[PDB]
């Protein structure tokens, strides 16, 4: 089942509607991976032939 | 009732572990502590900080 819709998940007193931080987060954020890093953890090509 | 949706006592600045289901497990030993904020506000109680 694919999952398109987005949405700020919402469990504590924060809707989290553009307020990030002060207890609050939103689930997408920048991974800042500069290229001479640890290439074991590089993402590798997953395909699945059903 | 007051532990974690108390919604007027203070902050919880806390991570690592779900803050909702540990409701349900139960441990042996609780440790509790009386000491003093680290300093500046928070900011140095972080892992890997």
């Amino acid at each position: 089942e694919r999952d398109i819709s987005t949405e700020i998940y919402q469990a504590g007193s924060t809707p989290c509607n553009g307020v990030e931080g002060f207890n609050c987060y939103f689930p997408l954020q920048s991974y800042g991976f500069q290229p001479t890093y640890g290439v074991g953890y590089q993402p590798y090509r997953v395909v699945v032939l059903s | 009732s007051v532990l974690y949706n108390s919604a007027s006592f203070s902050t919880f600045k806390c991570y690592g572990v779900s803050p909702t289901k540990l409701n349900d497990l139960c441990f042996t030993n609780v440790y509790a502590d009386s000491f003093v904020i680290r300093g500046d506000e928070v900011r140095q109680i972080a892992p890997g900080q």
